[PDB]
RNA sequence: CUUGAGUCUCGUAGAGGGGGGUAGAAUUCCAGGUGUAGCGGUGAAAUGCGUAGAGAUCUGGAGGAAUACCGGUGGCGAAGGCGGCCCCCUGGACGAAGACUGACGCUCAGGUGCGAAAGCGUGGGGAGCAAACAGGAUUAGAUACCCUGGUAGUCCACGCCGUAAACGAUGUCGACUUGGAGGUUGUGCCGGCGUGGCUUCCGGAGCUAACGCGUUAAGUCGACCGCCUGGGGAGUACGGCCGCAAGGUUAAAACUCAAAUGAAUUGACGGGGGCCCGCACAAGCGGUGGAGCAUGUGGUUUAAUUCGAUGCAACGCGA
């Protein structure tokens, strides 16, 4: 993330494009990812733990706009 | 409490200035329900510190509370199995609640020999930051800013 | 002494501590703060206050190069890296850029063993 | 979405096309996911072989920090 | 004889395998420039590094290992496993149209081969990480968890080992038996309509102790193999075989018990989660704990110091 201060641009603007463009490429969370090692079978661990949990997220959402609260 | 519904409670105000931030160092003062008592020290105090600056009661007592009102404090936050003193601004009423209570603890460990006089004398040490209960306005303002960096949770 | 005014401003933010360090468009430091060097630690330095005041007096010590416009590279994943730049636009120089800088390998070496705690 | 490597007849995706890969690469040079560009999977396998190969010869960066 | 099995033609996707080469990012080290008082680390510290110039920053160089993004309940492989890019050698799978052979098939004791990680032998290599080890902490102790270091090893070649919760805890082959939504890869017809391979999730009958499985069956059947027969003793001993060794494999008995076990249920509990409440904290005021005395109690004493209460919920209590 290299922005430019671009011309009558103030600084908070700026800054605030510096912090979105940090926060898109992911920098934070490759760092904190890259701290400390992980065994292989850990990976494929939470990644199928995250794809089975979006999977029943999505199910139970899609049940959920048929049932009725009150 | 858990719940919150702390109707405030009506305070007159003292019968010979009319104020209600004289009456409530009364209050402060009063030991035992023995509000006569407090109120004939605290009128003392009042005329003597006045004899003794010119300027009127109802001012003086002003311009002691001034020199003694904090503006931020510290809160304990405990996180680490430690603790974080977090500063906190002080709202006004609590300002004046603290410096009134300041006042008489620093009145009551003096040495002149009535209450009235050690009041007088704690109010007079005050409107030029001499006294006890300045000094720990200064403590508490001190800590506040040395723990400045923790002003967030 | 000498005069530069376009500088770089390093910022090595870490999770204990941050490093603010000016040098000129060619990498020459010119002066540098830490915040356990401000007046900070333990659980005080790696908090973004602590990083503002580094990056206050930072500005301080290079105020004898007549330092006007700054470059910002921000390094590392610590709380001092947003403070460090809001104080830098404050204490007076015309903030030109802001680049991260973080390494990041491609693959690269396998990282020390996770903390059980 | 709409992978436009389809769409247009596409055999192989060509490194030399420095002009359409540019289009998917972010500014910090790294490969766009198929789910943001709704590019098809096998599309998204040739893309990736072009990308690595115009990289190689220095038509596109690796990274924003050369 | 051609439908099982197989051959050929054309094409497709693929981290399938072996060999060689190469690129970029980053770590570490080396040299040099700038610069100056700290750095590093933690819950907090210390050990450690640093005025003999560290850390930071910049330029050049060396070397090793791994390949960000892509990347996907995505792909390939018999399993183990396989991920930058390029070339060489090479295995399998699938589809479309046909042509060919003519049951050539399935399973497989013994045999034979492959087989993660650790480990072993010889020779290389060694950045990062890191058993052992050392120091610093923590602790009642702390041969740990945390910190600073750090050697085998992790890498390569060749040879060995032959084991893993080597798992879908589900042997292989074949047939049949309602559906729905996706993923991936072919292919016919015109985004729409079909037809194949593999694959993920849900679920019907049926099945199941139940949990669940459910056309990729744990359903309905057939062929062949492997294996089990209460818990412990014990996958141990002895013997054989195999191994350089570590050990692997085959594999008992005496003795001892009345259980051991699976799933599910109601509670209770958690240094699990969520939401609430109470002078529970917080904000405050006044006390108790110290003194003297009153009073009860414990204890001791006594001829007797009558009996009872004796965590909260006994102790100015029955009185
Ligand atoms: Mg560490
Ligand atoms: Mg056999
Ligand atoms: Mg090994
Ligand atoms: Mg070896
Ligand atoms: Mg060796
Ligand atoms: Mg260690
Ligand atoms: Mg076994
Ligand atoms: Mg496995
Ligand atoms: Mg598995
Ligand atoms: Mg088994
Ligand atoms: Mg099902
Ligand atoms: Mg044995
Ligand atoms: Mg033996
Ligand atoms: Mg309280
Ligand atoms: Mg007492
Ligand atoms: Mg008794
Ligand atoms: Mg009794
Ligand atoms: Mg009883
Ligand atoms: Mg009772």
């Amino acid at each position: 993330p290299v922005i430019k201060v671009r011309e009558n641009e103030p600084f908070d603007v700026a800054l605030r494009r510096f912090k979105r463009s940090c926060e898109k490429a992911g920098v934070l969370a490759e760092v904190r990812r890259r701290e400390f090692y992980e065994k292989p079978t850990t990976e494929r661990k939470r990644a199928k733990a995250s794809a089975v949990k979006r999977h029943a997220k999505k199910l139970a959402r899609e049940n959920a706009r048929r049932t009725r609260l009150y | 409490p858990r719940r919150r519904v702390i109707g405030q409670r009506k305070i007159l105000p003292d019968p010979k200035f009319g104020s209600e931030l004289l009456a409530k160092f009364v209050n402060i003062l009063m030991v035992d329900g023995k509000k006569s008592t407090a109120e004939s020290i605290v009128y003392s105090a009042l005329e003597t510190l006045a004899q003794r600056s010119g300027k009127s009661e109802l001012e003086a007592f002003e311009v002691a509370l001034e020199n003694v009102r904090p503006t931020v404090e510290v809160k304990s936050r405990r996180v680490g199995g430690s603790t974080y003193q977090v500063p906190v601004e002080v709202r006004p009423v609590r300002r004046n609640a603290l410096a009134m209570r300041w006042i008489v603890e620093a009145a009551r460990k003096r040495g002149d020999k009535s209450m009235a006089l050690r009041l007088a004398n704690e109010l007079s040490d005050a409107a030029e930051n001499k006294g006890t209960a300045v000094k720990k306005r200064e403590d508490v303002h001190r800590m506040a800013e040395a723990n400045k960096a923790f002003a967030h949770y | 002494r000498k005069q530069v005014s376009d500088g770089v401003a390093h910022i090595h933010a870490s999770f204990n501590n941050t490093i603010v360090t000016i040098t000129d468009r060619q990498g020459n430091a010119l002066g540098w703060a830490t915040a356990g060097g401000s007046g900070f630690r333990g659980s005080r330095k790696s908090t973004p206050f602590a990083a503002q005041v580094a990056a206050e007096r930072c500005a301080d010590a290079v105020k004898e190069y007549g330092i006007k416009n700054l470059e910002v590279m921000v390094k590392g994943p610590g709380p001092g890296r947003e403070s460090t730049i809001r104080a830098l636009n404050a204490a007076g120089f015309r903030i030109t850029n802001i680049t991260d800088v973080t390494p990041i390998p491609h693959x690269g070496c396998r990282p020390p063993k996770k903390r059980r705690v | 979405k709409f992978c436009r490597f389809t769409a247009e007849g596409v055999q192989e995706i060509d490194y030399k096309d420095i002009a359409t890969l540019k289009n998917y690469i972010t500014e910090s040079g790294k490969i766009v996911p198929s789910r943001i560009t709704g590019t098809r999977a096998k599309y998204q396998r040739q893309l990736a072989r072009a990308i690595k190969r115009a990289r190689y010869l220095s038509l596109l960066p690796y990274t924003d920090r050369h």
